[PDB]
């Protein structure tokens, strides 16, 4: 109950490598953020 | 203000109706105002 | 008002649903009872008929027994009043716009 | 006449500033509740020293999101260590929207003037707020007997009646028939402050102490090139650029972001830098032997 | 002064709220007009006080 | 302050065409069409398509 | 304190009494007071649509138009205001009420026989129906009597030591606010150590109110001593309390101690711009302002300058540009060349301050530089700064008709378009109402002058006007402390054998119509 | 068990709270304020989310003499989890600035309450240093060189102010300050550098006393120092070899950059004042034209 749920979306296009397009599951396309915990080496196009 | 948009589906005999809106919820209503069940007759297109 | 307008599509008993899942198994609790055979811990929910209603913007959620009627008067495919928010059955409403229709 | 009925300003404290924000966005997206801990003196002045945050309740908030369990136990907690303060007022979240209070939170606001007439209601988004000052009201009801009968503003009188308000919407309805809204006073000493510009002593340390020289040689070299690419650029802007009217030539020949202050920025940020790299240099070259 | 001044009145309009766009259908009668709103329903609202 | 506004998390809309130099109007991806203000010192050079 | 020495003097060696009468005061009370009661020119009409506008339902609206009409009918006593609003007075509630017996206070002033016997229903023991009533009377009692009378600060202490033995009761609480700000003005530079006392207790209570009334009424009495005792007492007390009301008035208290002390107040100065509250900033800026007041001194121009600009708190800001033109009194010509940057800026607060610096800085006798200055800051779209506008142009251009100078004319009207209109702010309407009360005061015939010209030299009451007058964002009726700032303007003809006021006319090159009265406000029956 | 607490990170909340905490008991003249601190434990990297007074003496005539309440650190327990089970007891803030020995005994107590070693958080509430507002030790028991027996002893593990990004938003919102070092313009770092080097030559001088009273006053010797003294002689810049000369030649090389940068703005900035003259010739013109213009005006209300 304190933990929460999350989000899904998948990487639509990488805009940086600090900063992602994803689109939401929910809706709307979103640009994000990397946090410093997700490597980027992970993170690339159509990954989920 | 504002003031939508709605429609008179039917009314109940409690001075109550049923209305749908142009949003995708439709709502059981109370019939208020200078506006009565004698005076409106279904299918007429009322503020709310 | 308003209460927005949800209509039953299941009635899923209380007992059947299996609400408690410590020592209940999904398949049915006891069918009259789903935590009144737990006492050793204080946790109290049983109920009769608790419904799943659909929304008209097409969400589905577990919502209360009548709180203004009898759930004897609420029933598969009739529609339903339920909170703006807090989702509960407080008044029934028919079920839909049938009479007139066919006696003619 | 009988209660003063202006609305207090409200001083809350940094430390209460930071747990309300951080109880708030660690439950996104879900209602918190908790109680508002302080003084109250004068008869306008409430100040906030302290909160504590009610664990999360699940029906959200509401008139039974209390547990009288966990608020006695609280309370006797602070009356242990000399913390203790008396409840206030009451806090609550909306998580994704704004400032007001649904029929439900009014509904709490009349219990909770049943216990101080004084009481503040403070509603903070906690993922809205990127500045802090902002999506953080206060509210205070106003007498329901000064519905009625038009008595209802007496407000204006006994405060700066400098007011910060925005939104129809809930917020606007809500003060009509109910509360009114004032800004959130911020109550520091400068120990406070003091903390928080200190961030080790690896501060300064990092004045002196200078990157690798690859870095800087990379930045210097992209920073050359950039300005003779902006010079041409600045070479256009000077085409002839003599035909009437400043507006026409804007859009024509760029002058709408514009290439001489960019040249400018360009030059200003590099040329600094390498002022402070041999200076930093020279620095430790003549300190250390 | 001219430019610290600026750059903070463009925020001012960001931090404060959308704004929609309809087109208007009639106009009714205690002044106020009937409007599409374009990627929603229609409202029925006031004039401005420039309209 | 601006700068943090810039940056992220952002929503992505679709710039339709100027009604005003700073004001635009938009379509979000939420499904919202919204008119929306547009900050200075943006290229506004290629924004108006 | 020139005066009081003198009488006691010349009664010593032995002197004629229409002489010492003189120097007590009455006798020029008294033909200032004859002065309004033949010329004055009422309007109804203003009263009626200033009313109407601006209803007393609204607890803002209430407070704009009190003091609007309070400064309309001042100086004589009359029934102008009372039967005109009279169901508006009764629409009154809380804190407005208070305003609204002040405003009394105003009206009545001088006429100093009648004084005591006005005010007398309204008093404690002839009042026991609102609190704000028993409190208003009280300070309205203190403004006639201000700088005049020895007698009226004796009934005050009464009730004050009677008053400082309770503060668990909010009755007493609002009666005692009024007891203390209305001692202060009636023992003015008296410098009496008893008054002082009297009134560290009402500071002592930690009352909201009556706190912030006591600091202000202890300074009025120790105008410009630099008694060491004073200076201890209350700057050591602001960090002790913590009650922001109080702490405002304690430092426009010192601010007023330390009047006419230049740089033996220069010391006092540096731990009030040192400190940490926003407060002793805020009058730290009038510390400067009070000391070196219409003299040229270079620590004191440089110091508000710095400390307008560099702060990080908004307040404090707004206060020193008003201290700016403080400093720069006798110098009133070149307060708009320093203050078109603060006018330009882009901080609300800054511009708000600028607009009662010029306000007062060319208060005295017109000047159309700074006019040129404030019609800018009269459209800004800052509420607070429309408000700051409206009021200062009527204070520089105070009592000219509009034909003498034209830009009197738009200044009148454009203070009534914004009363017609409904769809204006709160804080606009309040300044515009104000406003057209400062520019109509007195009947037609006063102005206010900064200093006494047949000597050149700087009258000590006014000054004292200014610095509540400015203040009224925080607690809204100080307002009327404008009242020492007017000053009756007129030649009177005196017997040096009867002492009486002879009739003959005299010889003046003028133009014969463009120093008459200004004409009516009132046209709503063409419809 | 793990012996893991390399970083110590400090959310601002924590360095507010003990400031607060120390005057709601009202401890003075080497009277402490002792309460827990929570946050996340068993791990490298420490996050101290959040701190809580408990009840606590601190009696001057006997050091071994506190009062500590145990009941209050469990029914502390079980409401936090509820709040947050993120959260957890992960050792004690203290209120310093003087470490002592019985503080190693205070320390076995919250051995008791998390797993790893309990870190023991100085914060200087009397705000005496201008850097460190946090210093963090851990005890820590091993058999000490020289002869020496076991101890038991806190030594120091490297902490860092870092905030968490809940947190940031409200220390945006209280900092309106200038801020003289913020890392800003070439003004704000020239203030910095000069700083700097007052900030270190002041460390260096400690180096220097503590060395003097080891053999003068018979300090223990602590060998830990001496070790990594050592090493401050073996990372000394020696001249005259071919990498400070390189570092001349460099020296050279990036002020040519800076060169060619400050010629460039000499054109904008005479560019900006081409175009002002411009502006003044047309404006001659402009005031000369009025002259003319109002004779035109003057014939027209004699005319009609």
């Amino acid at each position: 109950l304190q933990s929460i749920g999350q989000l899904i979306g998948e990487v639509m296009k990488e805009l940086s490598e600090e900063k992602y397009i994803v689109k939401a599951s929910s809706g709307p396309r979103y640009i994000v953020g990397v946090r410093n915990s997700v490597d980027r080496s992970k993170l690339k196009k159509g990954v989920r | 203000n504002p003031l939508s948009i709605g429609t008179l589906e039917e009314i109940i005999d409690d001075d109550h109706a049923i209305v749908t809106s142009p949003t995708m919820p439709d709502y059981y209503v109370s019939i208020l105002s200078f506006v009565d069940k004698e005076l409106l007759e279904p299918g007429c297109s009322v503020l709310l | 008002h308003p209460l927005q307008v949800a209509r039953c599509t299941k009635i899923i008993k209380g007992n059947g649903e299996s609400d408690e899942t410590t020592t209940d198994n999904n398949n049915s609790g006891n069918s009259n009872s789903n935590s009144n055979q737990q006492s050793t811990d204080a946790d109290e929910d049983d109920e009769d008929a608790k419904y799943v209603i659909n929304l008209k913007q097409i969400a589905k959620f577990v919502v209360g027994l009548g709180e203004r009627v009898s759930p004897t008067d609420i029933e598969e495919g009739m529609r339903v009043g339920v909170d703006r928010s807090k989702y509960n059955i407080e008044l029934p409403l028919p079920p839909r716009i049938d009479p007139s229709v066919t006696m003619m | 006449t009988g209660r003063d009925d202006t609305k207090e300003t409200v001083y809350i404290s940094s430390i209460a500033l930071l747990k309300m924000l951080k109880h708030g966005r660690a439950g996104v997206p879900m209602e918190v509740m908790g109680l508002m801990l302080g003084e109250f003196v004068d008869d306008y002045t409430v100040n906030v020293v302290d909160v504590f945050a009610m664990p999360q309740s699940g029906t959200g908030v509401s008139v039974e999101a209390v547990d009288d369990v966990f608020q006695a136990k609280m309370m006797d907690m602070l009356k242990q260590t000399g913390r203790d303060q008396m409840v206030v007022g009451w806090y609550h979240s909306h998580p994704g929207f704004g400032c007001w209070l649904s029929s439900v939170d009014v509904n709490t606001q009349k219990s909770f003037e049943q216990l101080n007439s004084r009481a503040v209601a403070v509603v903070v988004d906690p993922i809205q707020s990127v500045k802090g000052k902002v999506v953080i009201d206060a509210f205070r009801l106003i007498d329901t007997g000064a519905l009625i009968n038009n008595l209802e503003p007496r407000q204006t009188t006994s405060n700066t009646g400098l007011l910060n308000k925005a939104n129809i919407q809930a917020l606007i309805h809500g003060l009509n028939r109910h509360y009114y809204s004032l800004n959130i006073d911020y109550h520091k000493t400068a120990k406070e402050t003091k903390m928080l510009m200190n961030l080790h002593k690896e501060q300064w340390q990092s004045g002196l102490k200078m990157y690798d020289y690859e870095e800087k040689e990379e930045s210097n070299l992209a920073a050359t090139k950039s300005m003779v690419k902006i010079a041409e650029q600045y070479s256009k802007r000077i085409e002839e650029e003599k035909e009437l009217t400043e507006e026409e030539l804007k859009t024509r020949y760029v002058g709408r972001q514009d290439p001489k202050k960019h040249l400018s920025e360009t030059a200003d940020e590099t040329l600094e830098n390498n002022i402070v790299s041999v200076l930093t240099a020279g620095v430790n070259s003549v300190a250390i032997k | 002064n001219d430019k610290v001044r600026f750059i903070k009145d463009e925020l001012r309009l960001l931090q404060e709220p959308g704004s929609y766009v309809g087109e208007v259908i009639k106009i009714v009668s205690d002044k106020k007009v009937l409007v599409k709103v374009q990627p929603e329903g229609k409202y029925i609202v006031d004039v401005a006080k420039d309209i | 302050e601006v700068k943090r506004i810039q940056s992220v998390p952002l929503v992505i809309g679709q710039f339709l065409e100027p009604i005003d130099q700073n004001t635009g109007i938009v379509s979000s991806t939420t499904g919202m069409s919204y008119v929306v203000r547009i900050l200075s010192t943006l290229d506004r050079e290629l924004l108006k398509p | 304190q020139l005066l009081e020495i003198l009488v006691t003097e010349l009664t010593a060696q032995g002197y004629d009494p229409a002489l010492l009468n003189i120097l007590s005061g009455l006798p020029t009370c008294d033909y200032y007071n004859t002065f309004l009661l033949n010329n004055k020119n009422i309007d109804i009409g203003l009263l009626n649509k200033s009313k109407s506008s601006l209803d007393g339902k609204f607890s803002l609206f209430h407070t704009a138009v009190s003091v609007a009409n309070g400064f309309m009918h001042a100086g004589t006593t009359d029934n102008s205001f009372i039967k005109a609003n009279l169901p508006w007075l009764g629409k009154a509630q809380n804190w407005a009420k208070f305003t609204a017996t002040a405003s009394l206070g105003v009206i009545h002033k001088g006429n100093l026989l009648e004084g005591k016997k006005v005010m007398a229903p309204y008093l404690p023991g002839s009042r026991a129906s609102s609190r704000f009533i028993k409190g208003g009377s009280l300070y309205g009692l203190g403004l006639i009597y201000a700088g005049f009378g020895r007698d009226t600060t004796d009934y005050l202490k009464n009730i004050i030591v009677e008053n400082s033995g309770t503060s668990g009761d909010e009755d007493v609480d609002v009666l005692l606010h009024g007891a203390s700000l209305g001692i202060g003005l009636a023992a003015m530079g008296s410098a009496n150590i008893e008054v002082y006392e009297a009134l560290k207790e009402v500071l002592y209570n930690d009352s909201a109110t009556s706190g912030e009334a006591a600091a202000l009424g202890m300074g009025l009495c120790m105008l410009g001593t630099g008694k060491p005792e004073a200076i201890h007492d209350m700057f050591t007390y602001s960090q002790e309390t913590q009650h922001g009301n109080i702490t405002r008035g304690l430092a426009v208290g010192l601010a007023l101690i330390n009047y006419g002390r230049q740089e033996l107040a220069d010391d006092l100065i540096t731990k009030m711009l040192a400190s940490d509250e926003s407060l002793l900033r805020y009058g730290g800026a009038f510390t400067i302002a009070l000391a070196y007041a219409g003299t040229g001194n270079n620590s004191a121009v440089k110091r508000l300058l710095h400390v307008a600009v560099s702060d990080s708190n908004d307040d404090v800001r707004r206060a020193a540009v008003i201290a700016l033109g403080f400093v720069l009194l006798r110098d009133y010509t070149t307060v708009p060349r320093i203050v078109q940057l603060l006018s330009k800026s882009h901080n609300a607060h800054v511009r708000c301050g600028t607009a009662f610096a010029l306000g007062i800085a060319c208060a005295g006798k017109g000047l159309q530089s700074a006019i040129d200055v404030l019609d800018p800051l009269t459209k800004d779209p800052v509420d607070f700064v429309r408000q700051a506008a409206m009021i200062a142009l009527s204070m520089i251009l105070i009592q000219q008709t509009e034909k003498l100078n034209p830009q009197v004319a738009d200044i009148n009207k454009n203070f009534l378009s914004v009363i017609t209109n409904k769809h204006q702010e709160g804080l606009a309407k309040f300044g515009a109402c104000v406003a057209q009360g400062i520019m109509n005061a007195g009947g037609r015939n006063v102005t206010i002058q900064l200093e006494n010209a047949d000597t050149g030299t700087l009258d000590t009451k006014s000054v004292v006007g200014l610095v509540m007058f400015s203040q009224f964002w925080y607690w809204f009726p100080l307002a009327h402390f404008l009242s020492l700032s007017f000053t009756p303007t007129t030649v009177i003809g005196i017997r040096g054998s009867d002492q009486a006021i002879p009739k003959f006319q005299m010889n003046c090159y003028a133009k014969e119509d463009a120093f008459s009265y200004p004409r009516m406000y009132e046209e709503a029956s063409g419809k | 068990m793990s012996l893991q607490h390399e970083k110590v990170t400090i959310a601002p909340l924590v360095l507010l709270s003990a400031l607060d905490h120390y005057e709601r008991t009202q401890t003075k003249e080497n009277k402490r304020c002792v309460g827990v601190i929570l946050g996340d434990a068993n791990s490298s990297t420490i996050r101290v989310t959040n701190s809580f007074a408990l009840p606590f003496e601190e009696d001057e005539k006997n050091s071994d003499v506190w009062f500590l309440d145990h009941n209050y650190i469990e029914n502390m327990n079980e409401m936090c989890k509820k709040i947050n089970a993120k959260e957890k007891l992960i050792g004690w803030y203290h209120s310093g600035p003087k470490l002592r020995a019985s503080d190693l005994k205070i320390n076995e107590l919250f051995k008791k309450y998390t797993q790893n070693n309990p870190l023991l958080l100085i914060v200087d509430v009397k705000q005496q240093g201008v850097g460190l507002p946090t210093d963090a030790y851990v005890a820590i028991e091993q058999v000490k060189d020289d002869g020496t027996s076991t101890e038991k002893t806190f030594l120091h593990l490297p902490c860092t102010i870092e905030a968490e990004e809940a947190e940031e938003i409200g220390v945006e919102h209280l900092l309106r300050d200038v801020r003289d070092q913020a890392a800003g313009g070439l003004s704000i770092r020239l203030t910095n550098q000069l700083k700097s080097l007052k900030g270190l030559q002041s460390k260096l001088k400690d180096v220097v006393e503590y060395l003097d009273k080891v053999i003068n006053k018979e300090l223990p010797i602590n060998h830990t120092i001496l070790g990594k003294l050592q090493d401050v002689f073996n990372l000394l810049p020696n001249l005259g070899t071919p990498d400070d000369d390189e570092i001349d030649v460099e020296n050279h090389d990036r002020i040519n950059i800076s060169n060619n940068l400050q010629k460039a703005l000499t054109v904008k900035t005479n560019d900006e004042l081409m175009v002002i003259y411009i502006s003044n010739l047309v404006r001659s013109i402009i005031a000369f034209d009025d002259l003319i213009e109002n004779k035109i005006q003057n014939k027209k209300i004699q005319e009609q």
